[PDB]
């Protein structure tokens, strides 16, 4: 309905987030610098939304 | 994140390559054994060589 309804789109597709070298300390106080990288997907959009303010 | 500070992590960073360098030294070592035992085989030869002749 014009003037009323607007639309918000979120990509349903897999996004890939990527973390920078940081470090983390072993069991033997040993200093590591790792990478790493996450793929997360959407899976309730309406609540994904309301989560994060405006999607 | 729970890290200690700058200050002692430079000396934490010192602890970890003093056990790098405590391994290094018996490397070193066993090298210097295997270096020495050699040259002592070969100056018996040449003695008991001398003696023969």
């Amino acid at each position: 309905i014009p003037f009323i309804e607007t639309v918000k789109m979120l990509d349903a597709r897999i996004q890939t987030m990527d973390n920078q070298a940081d470090r983390f300390v072993t069991k033997e106080k040993k200093d590591l610098i790792v990478d790493s990288y996450i793929k997360w997907r959407i899976s309730d959009f309406s609540r994904y939304y309301l989560a994060t303010g405006g999607g | 994140a729970a890290r200690p500070p700058e200050e002692v992590k430079a000396a934490f960073d010192d602890a970890i390559a003093a056990r790098e360098n405590e391994q290094q030294y018996i490397r070193e070592a066993e090298a210097y054994t295997n270096e020495v035992q050699p040259r002592a085989n070969g100056q018996a030869q040449r003695i008991l060589e001398e003696a023969r002749a």
